[PDB]
């Protein structure tokens, strides 16, 4: 059923587009200045804040880049937003940029300070997918969460308590948790945890176990290809009418869109452009914990590890100066594409028979199997 | 250490999953 699912999500994409365009028209930005992932970000956050303000806005004058610090009527923003979505709320839409931010953060940063202070092993990176993602996120917002993500929550919810309505949360938070697991025991053991009203160290210690079980017997976690507002704004402006032509977040749609995107980014004096593009690209598909081998395979070019990556973050801090600042064009194109999955595999070869698709292969017709016998460069982005 | 130990899979392909 390609009617609701493909076209209803198109309608949520149209909203973000339309809105971004309107909002650019207010700031009186240029074309080059609307394609600046920097400005796009600021706008996206202005909105999520207002639906739950001001921000950094970079301008282009003869030669150099000027940063403007601006503020907007928190309600005006909310007004312009609905205008774009037909006076609807389109929580999906806000939630979408809620993820784009997530997926960018799960790749720009490593959240160790928090894992340990919770009592999780820092080496449990690959399980913290969406730890940044506000609880306000929707139902299809939590499905993107890693097993480890859930644990850090319950453990804190439990840790402060064990140190009214709060109960329905805990059970559900576990049901979700449990719905991540895809094996008998895994599934059953989650229940043995959900049994205690005041679950103390008994649970505290047990879930941590299950956290580690997922390192081997992974769960089902959905991945959503969520592109920056500018990319959708630009697309909408170019005529693409997604609600009518359909769109996906786990199909070929997102890759294809990024095959024509003209996104620019601010880049510090000593930073490596190629390295910058890589980052953004990995946030566009939630590939921050993917096997570097495969990421590079599909990417088309080396996908260098975080340590060897030359960049500190895409957003520009108030500390820095503009004099020594310039901007590059982000390389977001990829070689092939792949069905962003949810499954963690089980039996060691996973996704037996599943392959990669050419960017011409619109339909999921002919699959391609990668052979990794090769001089690779690692598997752990972190 | 302080590094990764397993790979979270993002795509559907024939891939030995590292841990």
């Amino acid at each position: 059923n390609a009617t609701e699912i493909r076209a209803s999500v198109g309608k949520m994409i149209d909203g973000i587009g339309r809105f971004y365009i309107q909002m650019c028209t207010e700031l009186k930005l240029s074309d080059y200045e609307g394609r600046l992932i920097q400005n796009s970000l600021t706008i996206e956050r202005m909105v999520l804040s207002a639906f739950d303000t001001g921000g950094p806005i970079y301008r282009r004058v003869d030669g150099k880049w000027r940063r403007e610090l601006i503020l907007y009527d928190k309600e005006e923003i909310r007004r312009i937003w609905r205008q774009a979505n037909n006076g609807d709320d389109a929580t999906a839409g806000l939630t979408h940029m809620m993820i784009w931010h997530s997926n960018l953060n799960d790749a720009t940063y490593q959240r160790t300070r928090a894992l340990v202070r919770t009592g999780m092993d820092p080496r449990m990176c690959s399980l913290m997918q969406g730890s940044t993602l506000p609880r306000r996120s929707g139902a299809a917002g939590a499905a993107v969460k890693g097993v480890g993500t859930m644990v850090m929550e319950l453990i804190r919810m439990i840790k402060r308590g064990i140190n009214r309505r709060t109960r329905i949360a805990y059970e559900r938070m576990c049901n979700i948790l449990k719905g991540k697991f895809q094996t008998a025991a895994q599934r059953t053991m989650v229940d043995q945890v959900r049994e205690s009203r005041n679950p103390g160290n008994a649970e505290f210690e047990d879930l941590i176990f299950l956290a580690r079980s997922a390192l081997i017997l992974r769960g089902s976690v959905a991945h959503k290809s969520c592109l920056p507002a500018c990319v959708y704004g630009s697309a909408v402006a170019s005529g693409y009418d997604f609600e009518r032509e359909g769109y996906s977040l786990v199909g070929i749609d997102p890759f294809r869109l990024l095959q024509n995107s003209q996104v620019y980014s601010l880049i510090r004096p000593n930073e490596n452009p190629a390295h910058k593009s890589q980052l953004v690209w990995m946030a566009c598909h939630s590939a921050a914990f993917e096997d570097l081998r495969v990421s590079s395979f599909i990417r088309g070019t080396k996908v260098v590890p975080r340590g060897k990556l030359s960049t500190r973050g895409v957003q520009i801090a108030s500390n820095e100066n503009m004099e020594t600042m310039e901007s590059s064009t982000l390389e977001l194109r990829s070689r092939y594409w792949a069905i962003r999955t949810r499954s963690g595999g089980n039996t060691d070869v996973s996704f037996q028979g599943r392959g990669v698709f050419e960017l011409s292969d619109e339909k999921a017709t002919s699959p391609i199997v990668p052979s990794f016998d090769m001089s690779n460069e690692g598997s752990y982005f972190f | 250490s302080s590094g990764q130990i397993s790979i979270q899979p993002t795509f559907s392909v024939q891939r030995n999953l590292p841990f």
